[PDB]
């Protein structure tokens, strides 16, 4: 479009998802994080008597 | 064996468990590393008194008969 305005909007979304592409992925290493703990917390607490 | 009344003292071994007898229906067992219950899984709560020894109650008797 002509509208600077216009494509001023769509340039602010093609940044955006420029960084999300990225900062998404951080998701990835809170499952990893979480996978982890709750084993830890399996383990820590199996029976031993 | 019946689930034993809910008593809330138990003692930590690791971390703080926050144990509440009333949060589950049976309770779970005690893990060394988790937690000990307090004693008498299957107690009450009585009052008892010690037998004096045979010669005290034998002078104890001997003063109430010469006093009487
Ligand atoms: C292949 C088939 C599918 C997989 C299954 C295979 C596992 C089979 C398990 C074999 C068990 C056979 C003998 C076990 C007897 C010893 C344990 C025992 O006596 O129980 C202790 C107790 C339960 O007893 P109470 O609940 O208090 O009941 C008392 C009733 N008055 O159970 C336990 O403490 C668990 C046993 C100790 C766990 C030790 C963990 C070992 C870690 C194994 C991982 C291996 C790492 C490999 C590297």
């Amino acid at each position: 479009y002509i509208s600077s305005v216009a494509e001023m909007m769509f340039d602010y979304t093609a940044c955006l998802v420029f960084y999300i592409r990225i900062l998404a992925q951080w998701i990835r290493v809170v499952l990893m994080v979480v996978t982890f703990i709750s084993l830890s917390h399996y383990v820590s607490d199996f029976d031993i008597t | 064996a019946p689930n034993p009344y809910p008593n809330g003292i138990h003692f930590d071994r690791v971390f703080p468990t926050h144990y509440d007898p009333l949060a589950e229906t049976n309770r779970t067992k005690a893990n060394l590393q988790l937690i000990k219950y307090a004693p008498g899984n299957y107690s009450t709560l009585v009052v008892t008194s010690e037998k004096l020894p045979r010669p005290c109650i034998r002078t104890i008797q001997n003063y109430r008969r010469c006093q009487m």
